[PDB]
């Protein structure tokens, strides 16, 4: 029933990966923080790491929402990538740090014929090596759904802020 | 079977129903797919492009629609009633696909019903996860929220960004959005990335959170701390009396806009000021906004452009043109070349208005 | 000793010559300061805010020049010959300082002569650095670009930023900025700001490292603070390597402008019909001749399914912004030479910025 960690935690699982996929979502922009991504972006891909960003067509609260945001923190047009032309990434990815994502990720889509995000496409974080998720709590999001990839082996809990919780990601990684 | 794009012929609708991308996955879907000549003129999309794309080319609307089995435009078809006839082009039990603002014109409903044609309201389609790639609603009103800020900026004489130079400094614009919908929201990124020190507000509490998600400001008479309240409007007041361009997108489905800035207040405005009110075609949110035109009283141009979408038409259209395709590809099958339309499907449920012959949609009197 | 701001006729023309931050500051220095009733409407500086600022306010633009000592004005002079001799108000033996455009306007330079006049045409100001502050050219040119990709996004039917949505992606504008000058480098500096990927190109080689730190990608083709021309040799080795992006591009803004001589053509026909259908230009350099042949000045053009903008005085249509700037520009210029308390202006002479601006001084 759920499994919690930290700055630090975090700050080691991606640390020590090849690929790792940044996955923004509405969380991302309610705490303002493109640029403590965008940074431990940058001095993860110091490192050597490989970085990406998996832009959910409904990312957010409204069209090209993430998109703005990465924007305004300069990251690269070229690594910034849509739903379709990089869900076939994560099978072969580390880590997936989902900043701010639930709905967008929820594999109630493809499964729960029940749910309310029924049909909708996702991105497959799931099937990837290890995931990242962060947030200020265990509720759901838009939908109002749990996320059941929250509770699973390798589903991270980093509770807090984002933009916190993505600064002290950073401080704990020089 | 055949499917068919008309060009649009009301006036000011640059927009087409259609695109070269979209082209190939329809015709790899087995249709014969037809467009009428110069249709995306307006959208930046040739024939050649168009017939490059695997579609063949009509001389006219009439010759286009002849023989197609599905029909496709942005607008809904003209009545013989306003001086053009072309339901009476579309095909005797055809299908049609487009805006029909079927629940506020019930006679090109009717005047579909008469030739058996089975018409699906784009506009009508439900609120659910699965549909957002088919919702025409936001994806127009998302490029016409980014709009408001570019005429905005048009009109105002200022740059938006602060400028520090050699010369000296010029302040940032202020703008101030009411309405925090798809539109509003827009507009806030567009107008923040540009500079400007953006406001708004908008009557459902739950919008302070996403318009901060955007860099924006809410207005709140925090006096208290989230009797009659209605000195609300004295928060809102107090910032519009600072603001530069103001962008009005308050709208609600089959009733009048709702006033948001009373002449009263334009007057508190500051010379040189302009008001982009994009619930114009619908009485606006500041009545002194008038259809198609740019006033000014008080030193205030207040602008309302229609169909703003359209001023934005080379983008809006392939949009447009992937909400149908969306909309259509899991009703295409074998049979391998015709459609069938479960009515189980609450997109098919919930968006079509007449059947072969008879006004299905609840809503309207039938 | 009187000194006023008279409005501005010329067509088009929004900006004033004034500010209240400057009269405030003019006052200071000693000078009563009176400015023609609705001088400063374009530039939405109001007469009740230039009144508690200091300044006096004038019924008639006649009534303005009538005793000022020195003239402050936006635009040269209307001689009798283009409409209303305004030459004629300005209170003879008094000194006018503006953008006379003098070398290109001998009959104006004459007429003020006559009047025995003495004016400071302020675009041949020299490329000094302790000059920035009174140049206004760059404050002017650097609305401008501004304003460029303001007009450009206006007229072009797509939207500048990338947009990931539930009904595809709207692929991001892209931009091509031809002269890296000041205008251009704001040009640039906007045109990133709405999301588009830009692209530029300028002969001088210290350009490449500016449009690098602003976000843009140098287009490398192949002076006493310019350039100058690069020959038919040249031009071709150019549009060799820019064609290349220039079908990519969406907007595309001309700036390059040469001292003295005609603006050197960037986008010719052979060119422009190779563009996107839809595609924007913007030429900046139009009034003098443009970057491309097709522009014309005070209209856009439609041909070859390429939009050709090309307004005149673009700094005006940002007119509120521009003129506090050209007005500070103003006053950076005369306060150096107003002597401690004497109520005179002692202009330096020995002073590039006196010598290189002084046209006639009768
Ligand atoms: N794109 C559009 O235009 C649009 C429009 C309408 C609806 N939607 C819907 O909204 C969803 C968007 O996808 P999404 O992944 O972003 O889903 P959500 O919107 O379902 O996910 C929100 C995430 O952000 C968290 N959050 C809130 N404040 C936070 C903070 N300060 N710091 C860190 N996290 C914070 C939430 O949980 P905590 O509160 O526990 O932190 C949650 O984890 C989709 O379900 C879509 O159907 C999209
Ligand atoms: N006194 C001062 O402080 C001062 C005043 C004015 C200009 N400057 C300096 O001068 C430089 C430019 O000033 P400007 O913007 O006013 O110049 P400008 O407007 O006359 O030049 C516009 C641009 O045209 C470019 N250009 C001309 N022909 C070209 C061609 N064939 N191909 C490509 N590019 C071509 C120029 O090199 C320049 O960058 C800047 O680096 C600026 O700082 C300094």
């Amino acid at each position: 029933s759920v499994k919690a960690g930290s700055a630090e935690d975090a700050a080691f699982i991606m640390k020590n990966a090849s690929k790792v996929i940044i996955v923004p979502g509405y969380g991302m922009a309610v705490a303002q923080a493109q640029h403590a991504l965008r940074e431990m972006a940058d001095v993860l891909k110091k490192e050597g790491v490989e970085v990406s960003y998996a832009i959910h067509p409904v990312a957010g609260r409204m069209p090209g929402h993430m998109n703005v945001l990465l924007a305004e923190a300069n990251v690269p047009y070229d690594e910034v990538f849509e739903l379709e032309e990089i869900n076939s990434s994560f099978q072969t990815a580390d880590v997936a740090f989902v900043i701010g994502a639930n709905d967008v990720t929820n594999p109630a889509a493809k499964t729960d014929p029940s749910s309310p995000i029924y049909g909708m496409p996702i991105l497959d974080v799931e099937k990837a090596g290890t995931v990242l998720f962060i947030k200020r709590s265990m509720a759901s999001g838009y939908a109002g759904v749990e996320n059941e990839l929250f509770f699973r082996n390798n589903t991270m809990m980093l509770f807090g802020d984002a933009k916190k919780m993505t600064e002290q990601i950073v401080q704990a990684m020089n | 079977m055949k499917i068919a794009i008309p060009k649009e012929r009301r006036p000011g609708e640059d927009r087409v129903a259609i695109s070269p991308e979209v082209v190939k996955k329809l015709v790899g879907l087995g249709f014969e797919v037809i467009v009428e000549q110069g249709a995306g003129v307006g959208a930046s999309i040739t024939d050649d492009a168009l017939t490059a794309a695997g579609a063949t080319i009509a001389s006219t609307a009439a010759q286009a629609l002849s023989q197609a089995d599905v029909v496709w435009k942005v607008q809904r078809p003209m009545t013989a009633e306003e001086g053009t006839d072309e339901v009476a082009l579309i095909k005797e039990g055809a299908v049609l696909m487009c805006h029909l603002g079927a629940l506020t014109n019930r006679p090109v409903v009717e005047a579909l019903t008469k030739r058996k044609i089975t018409a699906y309201a784009m506009e009508l389609m439900p609120r659910i996860s699965r549909a957002q790639s088919m919702d025409i609603l936001s994806s127009q009103s998302n490029l016409a929220g980014y709009r408001a800020v570019i005429d905005g900026a048009y009109e105002f004489a200022r740059a938006f960004p602060m400028m520090m130079t050699a010369a000296g400094t010029v302040p940032p614009a202020r703008v101030l959005v009411f309405g925090v919908g798809v539109a509003g929201l827009q507009a806030i990124a567009t107008a923040k990335r540009l500079g400007a020190v953006v406001m708004a507000t908008d009557v459902r509490a739950a919008t302070k959170e996403q318009v901060e998600s955007l860099g924006g400001k809410f207005i709140t008479v925090d006096d208290e701390a989230m009797e009659f309240r209605k000195k609300q409007a004295e928060a809102v007041l107090k910032e519009l009396v600072k603001t530069d361009i103001a962008i009005t997108t308050a709208l609600i489905p089959g009733k009048p806009a709702p006033v948001l800035i009373t002449e009263e207040m334009v007057t508190k405005m500051k010379p040189g000021s302009v008001i982009i009110d994009l619930a114009v075609e619908a009485g606006g949110n500041c009545p002194l906004s008038e259809p198609g035109k740019i006033v000014v009283k008080h030193g205030v141009k207040i602008v309302g452009h229609t169909n703003v979408p359209s001023r934005v038409a080379a983008d809006a259209s392939p949009l447009f043109a992937k909400n149908l395709l969306n909309f259509l590809t899991p009703h295409v099958d074998k049979d391998t070349k015709t459609l069938v339309m479960k009515l189980e499907d609450e997109t098919v449920s919930g968006t079509c208005v007449t059947r072969d012959g008879a006004i299905v949609h609840p809503a309207l009197t039938g």
